[PDB]
């Protein structure tokens, strides 16, 4: 949940498994298609699942 | 602060060893901050970062 104003912007974080972010984000029902291109990770091991 | 969009207008410049070129950036951002600036070309460097 993000506090939404009449007009403005919001920055968000996300995690993906796909090499490209080609996924629909919905905001209060309104749908928009994000097109992106995610690089391979620089690390090799993480302490998170 | 992420910036919504940026446009570049370059003034007079002379290719030399000193910082002889100048430009202006029109920026739109979402918060007041201390963004870094870089030049991604091999043949151009910035006095301010």
């Amino acid at each position: 949940t993000t506090h939404v104003t009449a007009t403005g912007s919001i920055t968000l974080h996300f995690s993906t498994s796909s090499p490209q972010a080609n996924f629909i984000v919905s905001l209060c029902g309104k749908k928009t298609t994000c097109n992106a291109e995610c690089k391979p990770p620089a690390d090799h091991i993480i302490g998170e699942p | 602060p992420t910036i919504l969009e940026v446009s570049c207008t370059v003034a007079d410049c002379i290719y030399s060893a000193d910082f002889g070129g100048s430009l202006t950036l029109q920026y739109k951002a979402n918060r007041e901050g201390h963004c870094p600036v870089h030049s991604h070309s091999t043949t151009a460097v910035l006095k301010e970062a």
